[PDB]
This record gives structure tokens, C-alpha cells and sequence, in this order.
RNA sequence: AGGAGGUAAAAAUGUAAAAA
RNA sequence: CGCUUACCACUUUGUGAUUCAUGACUGGGGCGAAGUCGUAACAAGGUAACCGUAGGGGAACCUGCGGUUGGAUCACCUCCU
RNA sequence: CGGCCGCAAGGUUAAAACUCAAAUGAAUUGACGGGGGCCCGCACAAGCGGUGGAGCAUGUGGUUUAAUUCGAUGCAACGCG
RNA sequence: CCCGCAGAAGAAGCACCGGCUAACUCCGUGCCAGCAGCCGCGGUAAUACGGAGGGUGCAAGCGUUAAUCGGAAUUACUGGG
């Protein structure tokens, strides 16, 4: 019902390095406007939903579950900062989706036409000794 | 017909398919026996059949039938298997020998007790 | 990063041996998912939103109290997605 | 009684609303 | 006796043949019908059907060409002699 | 699948696993046919007056109720028992 | 192997009973639980599920499984289309 964004201030490690690709001398030098976060598995906010992120095979997440997302879209670092915070809630909150199994099924009116069908063959099979 | 055709190509003996490919000329076989579940029979009948999936000694995963009320198998317990189809659940063609290593006899079978492997109550 | 808290026991119209409860529409969960809640056609939900819950298999009173409430929150999480 | 012509138009399904 | 030479087995290398296991995924089949879509075929099945071939199409199938009968149907109204 | 042939479509040769207790032919009694022939009925046509729209009486379904007794509930139940 | 003691003492179960295939009723469960080589039995009277009584077969053996030939003139030379 009630749900509110948490994003533990400080619990999420944030690093900053230079970008890739082409783009003059502003992308190889002071291009440290690019991010690369670190969300260890030791964080554990929900605790039990947490173990489902770890055993969950996926990219942008190592074997130890450090969760590393390298943001590279624009020059502004505050843009990739929010662009990353969005890719986390897009990865994290996309795996929270605990789809319902809710099974199985069962015949409702099979016996209402099948059983009457056989009962109609059970009466025809009387051809034998008089 | 027409003998010359016959001397070139003789009368073909129909190589019949053996109904139970557990192991040819083999009366019984044992298995690890896993997967105990229940599925529905076909159009004529209407019930819930207790079946099992056995890993054979020669390595053949086949499904068998536990004939009787007595359920004495859970994901393990090695049992004995004999041939016999039940024809209602398509896919199964073997009977679990009731009175095996870990499969005991069914209770209150005071008539026809050789089958279901129950010994005689002296009283 | 999106702390979940589905707090039950609030604006309820739980009527009832085997429960037949309703759910009030004029409150609980706002317009973005409320319209998603008011746009479901499965004939369990009426044309108002006073949803006619017909939970009858969970025999006992207090059990069907929460089971129909379970029928409520399950229908809610499906329609709040 | 032989004979030749012409005379005609679209329309499914049989759990079919009753379960989760 | 030692040594030497020819031959052969194990071992070795390279390259083929065949067979048997296995392989993400993928093709089609059988079976389970208790669902969804349509109703193609069986009456002239509501466009006769089927066969081969080519193209088309969510599905049965549709269409062109040629072929087979394993297809039904001859009621009446005008008129000559 | 392999071989064979082919510009390609594909053709020819020809499996098995698995699955079912059936599938098939001719003919018979029926039944049905938006098959044909013939015939009848307030079936249609030619007419007249009604129901359905309104109010009320009465029966039923649904709903409600502590109970609203039960059964009938296409034609052939519903001013029925 | 023979003589002697010898209290019946110490010595009978198994399958099946709807038809095929010799042999029947009652009770409990209700297309549920289950049976079966084949057709199939079972929705509150189950001659077929379980049990009980009685019956039939065979016997220190009796069943079930597996396998071969037979039935199968369903590889037909004898003996087919």
C-alpha cells in the first residue's frame, strides 16, 4: 500500500571516472563527470528480498553482489548521477516484481458431458449372450 | 507370391516389438525411485493415480504404477519393478512390486494376499 | 530504495459466517493507480468500487475476515502495478 | 407423344454466463 | 658371448572414417483437453469434393492451371408439330 | 536421415521411437439434408381483433427475510398443482 | 529295507467367482477411494472396488512377472492376397 523511496544516503558508494568513446580532449581528461557506483549485498534493506538480488543471475551485478553501474550518457555528472539512481531503481525495483504463480486448474463440467457420454456407451455394450 | 520373387526375397518374419523395454528377458529391476506425483487418466475413467519415476539400474528413466492403497515411497526408498500396463494413464507401463525392499504390504488385504505381498495373520 | 509498507486496517467496510465484505472507494490509494483500480472488468468488482467480496471457502469468521482482506490486498497489488 | 429455351435468395455454434 | 641387420607388439604423432553419448536453441509429431479463434470436410455442408502444382494467408484453408468421379440436381411457366 | 538426381522447387529409395484398439470396405434400418417429387394444417397468403406501451388483478424469476413450504420451470412451466 | 511303541498325535494353502472362463449373496465407500490380459466396473442396492459368508479351480504347491513356439492360413513352400 504505502511505498516510499529510501535510497540509503551514504550506504550507496559512489565513484567517478572518465568517459569512453570519442569527444575531443574533454572526454579523456576532465571527463570524470562519469559515474560508477557500488551497492554491496551487505547493505540489506528488506533482508529477505535482498537474497533474491544475489542468487539472481544478471549483469551490472557481480558474484559477490556489489552491483556496479557505469553511467555514460551525457557530459553533466549530475545528469548521470540521476541517470544512475534511475537505473538502480529500474534494476532493483524491476526485480521486486514477485509475480504470482497461483495455480492449478480443474474441470468444472467435464463430468457433465463426459460421464454422461460413457454412461451412453455403457448401455449400448449389451450385445452378448441372450 | 510367384516363387522366383520368393527365392530372391524370402518370407519376411515380423520382428515384433517387446512391450516392456526395461531390459529384455528381465523379470524384475530395481530403481532409486523419485518424483511421486498424481495426474488424471483418460476419457473413460475419472480418478487420481499415484505414480512414480524410477532411475533404473541400466539407466532408464521410466514411469511406473504403485498398485494399491499403501503409499510407502518418498523421493527415495529403492523398490522392485515388474512389467504391466494400466492403460488408463498413457505413458506408464510398469507395476511396482508390492512387497519390495522398502515397499511394504497394504493393510487389511484379507483376500488375495499373495499380491500386495501380505503374509498371513495367524489369528 | 523504495521501502514497502502495505498498512492494512484502515478505511474498511468489512461486512459478514462466511464473509461478504465491501471496500470503500472514496479514499485509499490515489488517482494514478485508483484509475487503474477503477478500470478492471472482472465482474467481481462492480460499477462503483464498493467491490463485492464473496469469500466463502475460508469457513471461520476471523479467518474469512483476513482471507477476504487477503482477497482485497492481492487484488490491490495486481491493480497497483 | 418427340422437343428446344429459361426459371434458385446472405445465415456460425451446441457450457450455451457462472467462476475465481 | 658381445655387436650388427630384417621382422613384429606396447607406446607416439598427424590425418581421415564410423559409431555412441551429450548440446543453448530450433522443426515437426504423438498424447492430455479442461481453454481461445474460426467452422474446412461429412447433405448440393450452404463456393461439389479430391489429386498434382504455384502463389497467398492467424487457422482450418483460399485462388490460378490441368485432371478424376470416390458429385447432387432434371419440378414447373411460354411454344412448334 | 544417408545416398541418388535436380538451376531451384523438390523428386526417388525409405526408417525408427512413441501412441491407439481400433482404422477401413460393402450393404441395411433409420434419421437428417440451405436434395428432388407429392400432400395436409389459421403454416403462409386474404382479412378481423388482440399482446407487447398504461393502470390493476394473478402466477414466476430474482431479491429480501427468522420463514418468505415444496414441486412444475422450451413447444407440452408460468389465472399450474 | 525289515521288526516294534504310535496319544491322529507332527503335516494346506493359493488364485478366482461380469463376460471371455467353472463359480454367488450381504455389508461399507459413492466417476471419490480403487481394479484390470481384453471389452470395460465405479455418480447411496457395485453378481467386476474393499470386507464377510459360501462356491470353483489346483495342490506342497499356487500365483504374478519375463521369454519362446502355439493359437496366427496375421510372411500363407505345405497354406494368403
Amino acid at each position: 500500500i504505502s511505498r516510499h523511496v529510501a535510497i540509503p544516503d551514504g550506504e550507496l558508494e559512489i565513484t567517478a571516472i572518465r568517459a569512453q568513446g570519442a569527444g575531443g580532449q574533454h572526454v579523456n581528461k576532465t571527463s570524470t563527470a562519469i559515474h560508477l557506483r557500488f551497492d554491496i549485498r551487505a547493505s540489506s534493506l528488506p533482508e529477505y528480498y535482498k537474497e533474491r538480488l544475489l542468487a539472481a543471475s544478471h549483469h551490472l551485478i557481480s558474484s559477490d553482489g556489489v552491483i556496479v553501474i557505469k553511467a555514460q550518457e551525457y557530459r553533466s555528472q549530475e545528469l548521470n548521477r540521476e541517470a544512475a539512481l534511475a537505473r538502480l531503481v529500474a534494476m532493483i525495483k524491476e526485480l521486486t516484481t514477485e509475480k504470482k504463480a497461483r495455480r492449478p486448474t480443474r474441470p468444472t463440467r467435464a463430468s457433465k458431458e463426459r460421464r454422461l457420454a460413457s454412461k451412453a456407451q455403457k448401455s449400448s455394450v449389451k450385445a452378448m449372450r441372450g | 507370391a510367384t516363387v522366383n520373387q520368393l527365392v530372391r526375397k524370402p518370407r519376411a518374419r515380423k520382428v515384433a516389438k517387446s512391450n516392456v523395454p526395461a531390459l529384455e528377458a528381465c523379470p524384475q529391476k530395481r530403481g532409486v525411485c523419485t518424483r511421486v506425483y498424481t495426474t488424471t487418466p483418460k476419457k473413460p475413467n475419472s480418478a487420481l493415480r499415484k505414480v512414480c519415476r524410477v532411475r533404473l539400474t541400466n539407466g532408464f528413466e521410466v514411469t511406473s504404477y504403485i498398485g494399491g492403497e499403501g503409499h510407502n515411497l518418498q523421493e527415495h526408498s529403492v523398490i522392485l519393478i515388474r512389467g504391466g500396463r494400466v492403460k488408463d494413464l498413457p505413458g506408464v507401463r510398469y507395476h511396482t512390486v508390492r512387497g519390495a525392499l522398502d515397499c511394504s504390504g497394504v493393510k487389511d488385504r484379507k483376500q488375495a494376499r499373495s499380491k500386495y505381498g501380505v503374509k498371513r495373520p495367524k489369528a
